[PDB]
């Protein structure tokens, strides 16, 4: 099996914690959800080829510019992250996170991930949105702001209910062995 | 790590270590206290161990199997034995305010009540200069390490063979040269964000809540530093282009 390794990047809130936890765990947490992810080697099979997919995340260090890039050494497939329930997350996206990563990774895929797709039809969440003249991100804003990026592509997913989350990972092996 | 703390750490959360009977007793609100409080040790518990691999594993193994060139195990491994006394103590801590807890006739019922003034402990004072000034020059030999692994590995056979056969076992596939590196460096941010859910449900005493708080600035502090003091170093890079 070839060793490729992703790292997740994006907002604070984005869930990217969240998104790491429910792929890497062998059943769904219903006990306890962890605050932090340490790392991980996925063993993914996907189109007939093996791979060892070393899984990073970027949290607690949004606000640190110079640990932050630490991370980066050897990237072979990027998730950028944004919350669907969020639509500030998704204008961070190119005026910081994507220079960034096209500076620290060159001609690494970047997959756009947005995530939380269960609150786009969830009315506590539209309610809120609502007061700030906002609604929730729609699959187009998502679409057109991956191609504006130069994204590899875009994808959906849930981390609450599971929906999308083993594609996203299957589609960024696959990211990473072009 | 030893076999007693393996065992008082193996559970998923503090609400599936402790005996049922125990956790009926407490409200929700201790329980998911206690929760965070389990993981902030069992990821510190985890920390330390990746410690020990660089230590003891990976460096030892390295001086008494290689023959590598003076100055090389250094650079592969810089400040790992002061991150070792940093942490194997800080743990020690945590370990023994558990173990104060215990209810009599239990080794795994316990309630933690008062953490914050531990961690105040640790993110103040010599021993939070020691952290900055340690991290600091740890994370600015981060890239240099990485580069040294990659070419000793590409270059020298016997090199290879020993990663290859000391990294074999499943219970390392986590844990190669490159992953324990970046394990360590990742480890100071997640602090803030253990101990900001911790404060979360620690409301109920105030001194508590104001001990974590004055915590959490601590080590918000602390990283601000070693972020400021960071440059990464390169092996061969000139005056020249240092000062420019
Ligand atoms: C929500 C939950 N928080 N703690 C729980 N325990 C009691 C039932 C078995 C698992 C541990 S459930
Ligand atoms: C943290 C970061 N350090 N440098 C960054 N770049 C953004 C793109 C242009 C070059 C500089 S981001
Ligand atoms: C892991 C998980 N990620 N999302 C989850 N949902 C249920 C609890 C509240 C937030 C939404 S569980
Ligand atoms: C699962 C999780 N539930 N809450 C989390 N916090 C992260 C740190 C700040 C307080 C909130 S993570």
């Amino acid at each position: 099996a070839i060793r490729k390794k992703l790292v997740i990047v994006g907002d604070g809130a984005c869930g990217k914690t969240c998104l790491l936890i429910v792929f890497s765990k062998d059943q769904f947490p219903e006990v306890y959800v962890p605050t932090v992810f340490e790392n991980y080697v996925a063993d993914i099979e996907v189109d007939g080829k093996q791979v060892e997919l070393a899984l990073w995340d970027t949290a607690g260090q949004e606000d640190y510019d110079r640990l932050r890039p630490l991370s980066y050494p050897d990237t072979d497939v990027i998730l950028m992250c944004f919350s669907i329930d969020s639509p500030d997350s998704l204008e961070n996206i190119p005026e910081k996170w994507t220079p960034e990563v096209k500076h620290f990774c060159p001609n690494v895929p970047i997959i756009l991930v947005g995530n939380k797709k269960d609150l786009r039809n969830d009315e506590h969440t539209r309610r809120e949105l609502a007061k700030m003249k906002q609604e929730p991100v729609k699959p187009e804003e998502g679409r057109d702001m991956a191609n504006r990026i130069g994204a590899f592509g875009y994808m959906e997913c849930s981390a609450k209910t599971k929906d999308g989350v083993r594609e996203v990972f299957e589609m960024a092996t696959r990211a990473a062995l072009q | 790590s030893m076999e007693m703390d393996e065992k008082d750490f193996a559970a998923d959360s503090w609400s599936l270590a402790v005996d049922s009977s125990f956790l009926q007793q407490h409200k929700k609100e201790v329980m998911k206290q206690q929760d965070v409080i389990y993981e902030l040790i069992q990821t510190e518990l985890h920390h330390v161990r990746t410690l020990k691999i660089m230590t003891r594993l990976f460096r030892t193994g390295m001086l008494e199997e290689l023959h590598l060139e003076p100055g090389v195990v250094q650079g592969l491994f810089p400040c790992v034995d002061e991150l070792s006394d940093i942490h194997t103590r800080f743990l020690s801590q945590l370990l023994e305010r558990r173990r104060q807890a215990l209810c009599p006739g239990s080794t795994r019922n316990f309630v933690i009540h008062r953490l914050g003034d531990l961690l105040i402990s640790q993110f103040s004072g010599p021993s939070a200069e020691q952290m900055c000034k340690t991290y600091s020059e740890f994370c600015s030999r981060h890239s240099k390490a990485l580069k040294l692994y990659k070419e000793l590995y590409a270059r020298d056979k016997r090199f290879q063979q020993f990663i290859r056969k000391v990294t074999r076992p499943a219970v390392l596939k986590r844990h190669g040269v490159q992953e324990c590196i970046l394990l360590v460096t990742q480890r100071i941010t997640k602090y803030p964000l253990l101990i900001s859910r911790i404060l979360q449900h620690s409301h109920g005493i105030e001194e508590e809540r104001q001990d974590l708080t004055t915590a959490l600035g601590l080590v918000k502090e602390l990283l601000s530093n070693v972020d400021e003091g960071i440059y990464q170093l390169e092996k061969g890079a000139r005056l020249q282009e240092i000062y420019n």
